[PDB]
DNA sequence: TAGGGTTAGGGTTAG
């Protein structure tokens, strides 16, 4: 916008030039030497000005700048100052350095498909302003940008921030379905989403690990005990949890996919009172591992339960790829294995595996 | 022409290689035998391995080791060998305490489960996945797994029928994989098409001409002497969008020469190679990878853990370390610079990192 | 010692050579194919003292043979054409078809006479074969290729390394004469001294000069396993260093001159109070690395700096070396390579259960397990490590289960009594290695058979026979 | 200083 100083008073010269010394002139500690200062007054007041008369200056009320894709996702630019424009999708608080962690997605017209980000709030300024809240449009602009130890990218909120709000959440948060597509298209590098659903089809399973653990400390209980209790634990509670890492396909291309707490029950395909009966009876040596693959009539039953044409079925899988979008490290070249078919081993060029996470197993 | 199959060195590279593909039966028994290692075939330069079919059961013979199928998908009547798998061993069942028996009754409840689920018979609908096999003249499915469909109402078979088509025109019918992609290797010859791609191959090579000859110090005029460099930037590239000047054609193309030259300096520089001092020479270059001087300090100061407490953490973190050694080396050094004589510093086993950016003394 | 320079000695013809002891044979045909490696110690009159070298042989060439046909036989119907066959004609059809379809530009033969005697019929006791060189580059032929002429062709799977040792007529490890070094621009190798010669030509044998004193180093350490996902990890560990062990007289006394202990932490507990004060009142020299990628760092830089040719320990290839390497695969330790001599960027891979990739970790390098040696020279009730101590030096050893470990770090005597425990281990695990002197006999064992010296260390007899045949 | 710990695993035969 374009304001005008409208300071009433006598017409003294200069004094929308320069500061007096002499008189009354105090500037911030970050503006010490700064060769150009004018300190505002009391009596003095702002106007805005209309569109017509300063319409060849208001001609540059495009978008407000934004820093490219590429620089905001490379850790080489050196400079720490970025700005964008996204929608909130969750909000929360985090305590013992008090921050309010936000999750926004960006928004742009380059990539179709664009990443999520994590933008931190500290205790300088936590009285946070108005009208963040989930579901809106908010414009952040110059922000720090740090990488942190596993290489995400995550931007900080600095005394140089600003920070506008465009719309208002929506009063009825409508619903949208993931799109569907083949595992291959993850594999060519155009433009592929993250966040897709597909139709694949169970081959083998990798491991399976169930606990109890402890509530408090998180370590592994026996009964109901804690086993540091008196130390670290004031009380008796326990708590389950599992892992689970399947190999699935879909007729073009191949993938690994991790799961976790109840998605195990989904997956196995087990009805909750067998969920039930098998968590209780896992209570009570404490834990329960297997490596089918890889670097007891409990046993025997998860053995002959894995290996089933019961497990091994085709289902429906909506799925988030591990790596978050946030994260830049490309530095994989080409294996070489030695696949033998016809008794005639031969040497080929793989590339590796694909890793996902799951978020809902459905059969079919 | 005969079209020459794929190299059998570029076949991991497609992602049906390692997945179960749905084909026709028809397209099964059709498909040409790939030359350079039997039992992997080619569709449209595919290399398939596995198969996944789908039909009615129109006959039943059983043998001593293995059965057989006759497998027909209304397109084609393939066999389909389903191995026995011996059950020698069988798990012996004890009369444990009530929750173990659950578990024994849970158990055989399983086992009569699978053994009803792969019971076949003349006119089921069955799934076969497996690899397809010759013998004896005869192409055959060596099935993995399979089991018996239960579909009374036959939408599982019609969705099939509608899906592949789709399959087919999507993924089956497209030319083949990328494999560095097409010429990615050099740039057709030094000509190339990008003039920024053309400073950035003059700009490494030069960076791998000063390497070789283990280069103390250099400027960009002695660069520009090097016959060999400057054929490589002869190009009709930087020629053609260097006609600025009429009267000055040698002198202009010279000057296009020191851009193209001054960039690819300044490219090695903010990778931190070549670092630079206020010796009054704008081309004076020294690379960061000799200066033996620059490594001692900075060894010196890691092991006084730049100054800091004893009681305090051992090590630095790179950001400590960079302002210590601005506060007390140079104001005027690069992130990258540091960065390269710390991992030269870690190679010759001086200093050990204990954290991603983080940095210890022996 | 300066890399511009290496230390050439002055020949009988007035020409300066190269000259070594080599130990261990390295060879990569996927990369690098036609270059074998060879590491070994070479004197250096700056020091007086022995240094490890590194040299490179390039430009090795194949070799084939091929069977001439008695009666012409047509390829396509398998009947006779009505000529006899001739070495020209066999010479003839080769460059018109097989470097043709093989796309093999340079190539060398000649006439030669040779003698078969094994179990391949169709094949005389006498006749002339014709020999084709080429070098490694060009695509290898299959093994069944068949002609009008040529009924069976030998040679076609040959290693490079097994070429370059029967050409030579190399027995174990021997002194080396090489004839014109070249340097190396780019190292490629950890060792002090690097050359490569042209040519395998340039290579003879010296015998005359007794073998030189190594290094060697026994180490051992403690894993405790975690509960969560059955992993094992790496609490402490410790190792011995000997720097002038001769091989051709008994073990020096006393066995070791030198060691170093370094003691970690596991990711929950901490370390006893004061325990860093109590190390130093004790005045030990034990260095407390904060996590386990500090422990593999400080290890494999002690590693490199020391410089060790045989390594030694007990039950090292079976669970040792292979939970080492999955830890600093975990742990994402940077430059694994240290473990051997070479350069290399990719791990092998790991979980083999043949351990072709374990074994080829450490190439360069010497494995002597105590475990293998034991079963080849004597018999005992069993090859555990307290049974062997008891049996051989007739000493108790007590064993520490693994559910105390985690209870050991309560107190800092129980840490202190924990790593002099393992110190311990590692010096009775070297004075075993010491009594039955199990170098000298493999070192009488390899020049007997002529076979490389590590190969021997791995009980392989059928290997050491094979090459002596 | 901001993601938990982290890495990589099955890749063959029988008539």
């Amino acid at each position: 916008q374009v304001y005008r100083l409208v300071a009433p008073g006598p017409a003294t010269p200069m004094l929308f030039e320069k500061d007096g010394s002499s008189c009354i002139s105090r500037r911030p500690l970050e503006l010490a030497g700064c060769a150009s200062c004018l300190t505002v007054q009391d009596n003095w007041t702002l106007e805005l000005e209309s569109s017509q008369d300063i319409q060849d200056v208001l001609d540059a009320n495009k978008s407000l700048p934004e820093s490219s894709l590429t620089d905001l996702l490379s850790d080489n630019f050196t400079d720490s100052l970025v700005s964008f424009s996204a929608e909130i999708l969750s909000r929360t608080l985090c305590e013992p350095r008090r921050c309010v962690k936000l999750t926004v997605a960006l928004e742009t017209a380059e990539c179709e498909f664009p990443p999520h980000l994590d933008v931190y709030i500290e205790d300088p300024h936590l009285p946070p302003s108005l009208g963040l809240l989930p579901g809106a449009r908010v414009h952040f602009s110059q922000l720090e940008k740090r990488v942190s130890r596993s290489h995400n990218v995550y931007c900080c909120f600095r005394s140089s921030t600003y920070v506008q709000v465009l719309s208002f959440p929506p009063e009825t948060t409508i619903s949208v379905p993931l799109p569907h597509i083949y595992l291959a298209e993850l594999l060519q590098g155009g433009q592929s989403p993250f966040q897709a659903t597909a139709s694949c089809h169970i081959v083998s399973v990798f491991s399976l690990q169930l606990f109890w653990v402890c509530a408090y400390c998180t370590s592994i209980c026996r009964q109901g005990k804690c086993t540091r209790l008196g130390s670290t634990c004031p009380t008796q509670t326990a708590i389950s949890q599992a892992i689970i890492r399947l190999l699935v396909e879909d007729g073009t291309a191949e993938a690994v996919v991790t799961c976790r707490n109840h998605h195990v029950a989904a997956a196995l395909g087990l009805c909750p009172r067998e969920w039930a009966s098998l968590l209780d009876f896992v209570q009570v040596p404490g834990r329960v591992v297997l490596q089918f693959a890889g670097p007891e009539p409990m046993t025997m039953f998860l053995w002959t339960l894995c290996t089933s044409p019961s497990v091994l079925r085709p289902i429906v899988l909506s799925f988030e790829l591990e790596r978050k979008p946030s994260k830049i490290v490309p530095l994989e070249p080409p294996r070489l294995q030695r696949f033998q078919c016809g008794e005639l081993p031969f040497l080929t060029h793989v590339n590796p595996r694909l890793r996902l996470s799951c978020l809902s197993i459905r059969e079919s | 022409r005969c079209e020459e199959e794929t190299p059998s060195l570029l076949w991991g590279l497609d992602p049906v290689f390692l997945a179960f593909a749905k084909l026709y039966i028809r397209d099964i028994l059709d498909m040409k035998e790939s030359r350079q290692v039997p039992g992997v075939f080619l569709y449209n330069g595919h290399p398939i391995k596995q198969v996944d079919v789908l039909g009615t059961v129109i006959g039943v013979r059983e043998r001593d080791a293995f059965y057989s199928y006759g497998v027909d998908d209304s397109t084609g009547v393939i066999n389909c060998i389903c191995w026995k798998k011996l059950n020698t061993e069988s798990v012996s069942a004890a009369p444990s305490a009530a929750r173990e028996l659950s578990l024994t009754s849970q158990l055989k409840k399983l086992q009569e489960t699978i053994e009803q689920k792969t019971k076949i018979e003349i006119g089921d609908t069955i799934r076969v996945r497996g690899s397809i096999r010759t013998y004896r003249e005869e192409r055959e499915i060596h099935a993995t797994t399979y089991y018996k469909v239960d579909d009374p109402v036959w939408n599982i078979q019609i969705a099939r029928m509608l899906e592949l088509p789709t399959i087919y025109r999507k993924v089956y019918d497209q030319p083949f994989h990328s494999s560095a992609l097409e010429k990615e290797e050099a740039l057709s010859n030094p000509g190339a098409l990008d003039l920024p791609s053309l400073t950035s191959l003059l700009s490494e090579k030069a960076k791998e001409f000063l390497m070789e000859n283990r280069v103390q110090s250099f400027y960009q005029q002695e660069l520009e002497m090097v016959e060999s460099l400057l054929s490589l930037a002869n190009q009709p590239v930087i020629h053609s969008a260097s006609s600025d000047q009429v009267n000055f054609k040698k002198d202009t193309t010279s000057k296009a020469i020191h851009s193209i030259f001054k960039n690819a300096i300044q490219l090695l520089q903010e990778k931190g190679l070549v670092f630079q001092k206020d010796d009054g020479f704008d081309n004076l270059y020294y690379v960061t990878r000799e200066d033996k001087d620059l490594h001692r300090k900075i060894h010196r100061i890691i092991q006084q853990d730049c100054q800091k407490p004893n009681h305090m953490e051992k090590g630095c973190h790179f950001l400590h370390i960079l302002a210590c050694a601005r506060l007390s080396i140079r104001p005027g050094l690069s992130e990258a610079v540091l960065q390269q004589v710390l991992e030269l510093l870690e190679d010759q086993s001086d200093i050990v990192s204990t954290m991603e950016h983080y940095y210890t003394a022996f | 010692v300066d890399s511009s320079h290496l230390p050439l000695v002055k020949g009988a013809d007035e020409e300066q050579v190269f000259h070594f002891y080599w130990l261990d044979a390295y060879e990569d045909q996927y990369n690098q194919p036609g270059v074998v490696f060879l590491f070994g110690k070479v004197w250096i009159e700056s020091a007086e003292t022995h240094v490890s070298c590194c040299v490179m042989v390039k430009n090795i060439e194949r070799t084939l043979y091929f069977l001439p046909r008695e009666m012409k036989i047509d390829l396509n119907t398998g009947k006779e054409t009505g000529t006899p066959i001739s070495m020209k004609d066999v010479y003839e059809e080769f460059d018109e078809k097989i470097a043709t379809k093989y796309k093999i530009m340079k190539f060398k033969s000649k006439p030669v006479e040779k003698n078969y005697a094994f179990e391949i019929p169709d094949v005389p006791e006498k006749s002339e074969y014709l020999e084709v060189k080429y070098s490694a580059e060009m695509p290898q032929l299959p093994q069944d290729l068949k002609g009008e002429t040529f009924s069976h062709v030998f040679g076609t799977n040959t290693s490079s390394l097994e070429l370059f040792l029967m050409n030579r007529k190399i027995k174990g490890p021997c002194w080396l004469e090489v004839k014109s070094p070249q340097l190396l621009n780019q190292p490629v190798s950890w060792c002090k001294v690097e050359a490569m010669a042209l040519k395998p030509d340039l290579v003879n044998v010296i015998k005359d000069v007794s073998p030189p004193p190594l290094v060697v180093m026994a180490f051992s350490m403690k894993t405790m396993q975690n509960a969560k996902n059955h992993q094992n990890e790496i609490i402490a560990m410790a190792a011995l260093v000997h720097h002038s062990f001769a091989l051709d007289k008994a073990a020096p006394k006393p066995p070791f001159q030198s060691h170093f202990c370094v003691v970690s932490k596991p990711k929950d507990c901490i370390f006893p109070y004061a325990f860093k004060e109590v190390i130093e009142k004790k005045n030990v020299k034990v260095e407390v690395a904060a996590t386990e990628r500090t422990l593999l760092g400080f290890f494999l830089a002690k590693v490199h700096k020391i410089d060790p040719d045989i390594i030694v320990g007990h039950n090292i290839y079976g669970f040792e070396l292979e939970v080492l390497l999955q830890r600093i695969n975990v742990c994402k330790a940077p430059h694994w390579s240290k473990i051997g001599r070479l350069k290399r960027s990719n791990m092998p891979k790991l979980g083999g259960r043949s351990g072709f990739g374990e074994r080829n970790a450490t190439c360069g390098r010497m494995i002597c397990d105590v475990e293998i040696s034991a079963k080849e020279l004597i018999r005992c009730k069993s090859y555990h490590l307290s049974e062997l101590v008891q049996q051989i030096l007739k000493t108790e050893r007590v064993v520490i289960p693994m559910e105390n470990i985690q209870n050991m770090y309560s107190e800092s005597s129980q840490l202190l009594y924990l790593l002099e425990h393992t110190w311990k281990d590692a010096k009775f695990i070297l004075q075993i290695m010491c009594e039955l002197n199990v170098l000298p006999l493999a070192l009488q064992i390899t020049n007997i058979a002529g076979n490389i010296m590590s190969r021997t260390l791995m009980g392989g007899r059928s290997e050491r026979n094979e090459f002596l045949l």
